[PDB]
């Protein structure tokens, strides 16, 4: 019966920053019993903040926030490397009990270019019959990015494989891979192949491009 | 403003020897004047306005606590002091907290502590005092012309005939002259002040709706209550609470919103909305009608020769009378309608009474409609609308027979007598007397005895009247009425009025 | 408090539907029958103080009726 | 309602501060005392029934003690 | 007794006079409640407006 | 350690969409179709009529 | 001439997707969600349980 909804989904703040999330109820009067959950991709959470003043044993006291009723908020002024997780949220009173849209820490740093590299197929793979032209985009940041198959001039949406990582550890950029799947005689009667990466960081795509004829 | 489909509508029988009457109206009452002379008049309130309205007080219902702080201190101290004490916005208290060795203190067995906790109102209810010249009253008047089902429960329509009117009385202007056009002028002159008692009780603002409550049962509430300027209040410890004491942990806890509470404290409050002018459903008024340029004119109109026809079908209004609506197909007017109350139909002779005196058509246009009220006698009638071969009629039946009747002023006549207290002879109109003298018997006997154990609350005084009645068992002759006195009636009665 | 000492009644005119009436027949009855339900035992022994004194049988009756009524919410 | 019929008293274990302790004591007696100052006239025959039946004395005062206490919210 | 819960805060309270509440209750599932009516009140009837 | 819930009780409420269908005497019940769902509390009741 | 319609009566009628909501002893009231259609007829019940 109870709607819930944690903004923002992702929030790049440098660490230290104080980070106040945005949040609500909508079955309202929930008095407080509102909780605070942090999630790294592929493990369990860990709940923050219980009675919505009060924290759990393993959680450092850097986790706060107050709230009743509707809305309800997590703050916490030294945020942290260790910080860097998927923000979850869950309710209590009434049932079913039900969690609200996630939101993301992102530790801010300044905004990096990707490192783009197009790979033609390999000769082993030819001799399969397929041919898979990869293109590696490497410590970009932020995730807002935007791969084009451009084969000969002209995009192919149609065997795109794009498989990126979340913010990584050490330099805390994004890292992104994208594979454009052919069979050989396809990729033989295509000549120039190129993916070009639009990113908030250049204006422009970087075009990255060889054609078979080409080496 | 008129009578029309009233959910209480009440007549007055006109014995002439006078064009001024005393009469008491209501809101939802409607008060039907018939004399001769005078056609048929409609007397009720729309409701009662009050201008400007004055702040009392107000109410903190709702709290919340803040920033609790206790300040330990050893045995032996005396009292404890926090520092909170000093601004009036921090609700502060004395207390002891148990003291060994192990917490706090080098002694045993007592100790002092202050608990302090910063006041926090969440909600509070507003209370208003009436002023006596800031009342209003709009009391719809009408005088029953030849009207249709449109015009008759229209108020415009019929000040384009003069038939209706509105106006407001005040303590500054009790006395207002309005004129009724081709029937005359009427002189109301009202008593706005002491129509209700504007000292008696307040208006209390509970969330976003206000009601009525008595003015010494308002100061009674027991209630965080506050001045009417800005900041400090009184009893707000009430709605908060304290705990034990452990080392220096002492939980201040507030009580939840009152404001159930304070609709349970709410039982025989009114209901009362407002905008820009506060809006009374139940009136009460004392007001004079002058009826001395009321008139009747056109008795130069004749009867009408042309057929007749019911633009609808007759029946009960419920308060003893029919009405019925006309539509007149013929060219002749205008001309005074034919129509008639009679027994039987081979006896001409009229016995019902129109409740709408000189049924008239407005202009020549045919199939013009026209809404005529009479009341039929007891038993079976006939409603005969016309003379000659032109008449279409109806039959009517009403069981009402006097025998009933004479209960039926007689009961609601004692339920008339209750609830409006010394007022309820004004129903003795043009009087003197009897009539003065009955007042002034209950007058002082209003002014004391039930006024003096008033207060009582529906069993309260009708169980110990039955135990009352026990006293007028064991009794000597003509000591008998003695203890039998207030017994009977006046006690059991309105107990037996409300029920329920 | 706000519980208990409501407005009711204020039998000044008022020929209305007021803010609580068909629930003013609830108020007193229910809540002792609910009491003398909720205390059964007390019910047995209350009426048997009524027996006990004065052998004049009708108002022996009096004494319990009006009792019965004393103990809830005293 | 939740205005009669209150918790208390639990009168299990509990030797604590409850949530309302110290004005349980104020709950019927000023009520009632402000019910019979609302109402002296009856106060006045009221007591008057105790002397009328029975002769007994002491007893006679059981009557009013106890009946002024049931008129209060009945 | 039960263990009631008054807005943040919970309580005892005994089980028999838990149930015996006047007040709109709720079963523990999800939706239909009981005795809602009494939160809520009414008024006259003039034409359609209540 | 592990406590059951037995049931709930809402204390406070608030009126939504308030709906009345008016109809004439003579007419026996009066039937809205907000009847249907239990989230709507309807009770019967009368309009005097003129 | 003419006839009102006061109301109607159902005689004859006929049980159509008979459904129970199973619930353990403790649990206090059984809520189906077939509560909300008045379509449904719904009662309430017991299992006695081992």
């Amino acid at each position: 019966d109870i709607v819930l909804t944690q903004s923002p989904a992702s929030l790049a703040v440098s660490l230290g920053q104080r980070a106040t999330i945005s949040c609500r109820a909508s079955q309202s009067v929930s008095t407080s019993y509102m909780h605070w959950y942090q999630q790294k991709p592929g493990q369990p959470p860990r709940l923050l903040i219980y009675l919505v003043s009060n924290l759990e044993s393993g959680v450092p006291s850097r986790f706060s926030g107050s709230g009743s009723g509707t809305d309800f908020t997590l703050n916490i002024h030294p945020v942290e490397a260790e910080d860097e997780a998927t923000y979850y949220c869950q309710h209590i009173r009434e049932l079913t009990r039900s969690e609200a849209g996630p939101s993301w820490l992102e530790i801010k740093r300044a905004d990096a270019a990707p490192t783009v590299s197009i790979f033609p197929p390999s000769s082993e793979q030819l001799t399969s019959g397929g041919a898979s032209v990869v293109c590696f985009l490497n410590n970009f940041y932020p995730k807002d990015i935007n791969v084009k198959w451009k084969i000969d001039g002209s995009e192919r949406q149609n065997g795109v494989l794009n498989s990126w990582t979340d913010q990584d550890s050490k330099d805390s950029t994004y890292s992104m891979s994208s594979t454009l799947t052919l069979t050989k005689d396809e990729y033989e009667r295509h000549n120039s192949y190129t993916c070009e990466a639009t990113h908030k960081t250049s204006t422009s795509p970087i075009v990255k491009s060889f054609n078979r004829n080409e080496c | 403003f008129n009578c029309l489909g009233m959910g209480n509508r009440d007549f007055i029988e006109g014995a002439s020897g006078a064009t001024w009457v005393d009469l008491v109206l209501e809101g939802d009452s409607c008060l039907t004047i018939m004399a001769n002379d005078k056609p048929t008049l409609d007397v009720r309130m729309i409701n009662i306005e009050a201008s400007q309205l004055a702040e009392v007080r107000s109410y903190c219902y709702h709290a919340s606590v803040t920033d609790i702080s206790t300040v330990a201190r050893c045995p032996m101290t005396g009292e404890a002091h926090n520092e909170k004490r000093a601004d009036s916005s921090y609700v502060c208290k004395q207390g002891f907290t148990d003291r060994g060795w192990g917490n706090g203190c080098g002694l045993f067995g007592k100790g002092s502590i202050d608990t302090c906790a910063k006041f926090s109102c969440t909600s509070k209810a507003i209370g208003r005092t009436i002023q006596p010249e800031n009342i209003k009253y709009e009391v719809g008047i009408f005088v029953h012309g030849t009207t249709t089902s449109e015009n008759h429960g229209n108020y415009s329509a019929q000040v384009g005939a003069s038939q209706a009117a509105k106006f407001t009385v005040t303590p500054n202007a009790p006395s207002i002259t309005l004129k009724l056009g081709d029937y005359g002028e009427v002189t109301l002159d009202c008593e706005p002040r002491s129509g209700l008692n504007t000292e008696a009780f307040y208006v209390m603002t509970v969330g976003s709706k206000s009601f009525l409550v008595h003015r010494e049962w308002f100061h009674d509430l027991a209630l965080p209550w506050t001045p009417p300027s800005s900041t400090a209040w009184r009893n707000r410890e009430l709605l908060m609470e304290f705990e034990e004491a452990h080392a220096t942990k002492q939980s201040v806890v507030a009580l939840g919103s009152q404001e159930g509470g304070l609709h349970q404290a709410l039982a025989g409050a009114i209901v009362v909305e407002y905008s820009s002018s506060v809006k009374l459903t139940s009136g009460h008024l004392k007001c004079r009608l002058k009826m001395d340029k009321l008139a009747l004119k056109g008795t130069t109109y004749g009867m009408c020769t042309g057929k007749f026809s019911f633009a609808k079908n007759p029946a009960d209004t419920g308060h003893g009378t029919v009405v019925i609506e006309l539509s007149y197909s013929g060219s002749d007017g205008p001309c005074k309608i034919p129509i008639v109350s009679v027994a039987s139909l081979n006896d001409m002779t009229p016995v019902g009474r129109l409740v709408t005196v000189n049924p008239f058509v407005a202009t020549s246009s045919a199939n013009s409609k026209v809404l005529v009220e009479m009341e039929p006698p007891f038993g079976d009638s006939y409603i005969v609308v016309g003379r000659g071969d032109k008449q279409i009629n109806h039959h009517w039946h009403k069981a009402g027979s006097t025998l009933g009747k004479a209960f039926l002023t007689t009961l609601k006549g004692a339920q008339r007598l209750a609830a409006l207290g010394d007022t309820a002879w004004d129903f003795g109109s043009i009087g003197g007397v009897f009539n003065s003298i009955g007042k002034a018997v209950h007058q002082v006997f209003g002014g004391a005895f039930r006024t003096l154990f008033g207060g009582m609350s529906w069993i309260t005084q009708g169980l110990m009247g039955a135990l009352l009645l026990w006293m007028g068992v064991n009794a000597r002759d003509r000591s008998i009425a003695l203890a039998f006195l207030a017994t009977g009636g006046v006690l059991l009665f309105l107990a037996t009025n409300v029920h329920a | 408090s706000v519980s208990v000492q409501t407005h009711g009644e204020s039998s000044l005119v008022n020929k209305t539907e007021t803010w609580l009436d068909s629930t003013k027949a609830t108020r007193y009855l229910m809540k002792t029958e609910n009491w003398i339900i909720r205390n059964p035992g007390y019910a047995f022994l209350a009426a048997v103080l009524g027996w006990m004194l004065g052998s004049n049988n009708g108002q022996r009756v009096v004494f319990t009726i009006l009792l019965l009524l004393v103990a809830p919410a005293y």
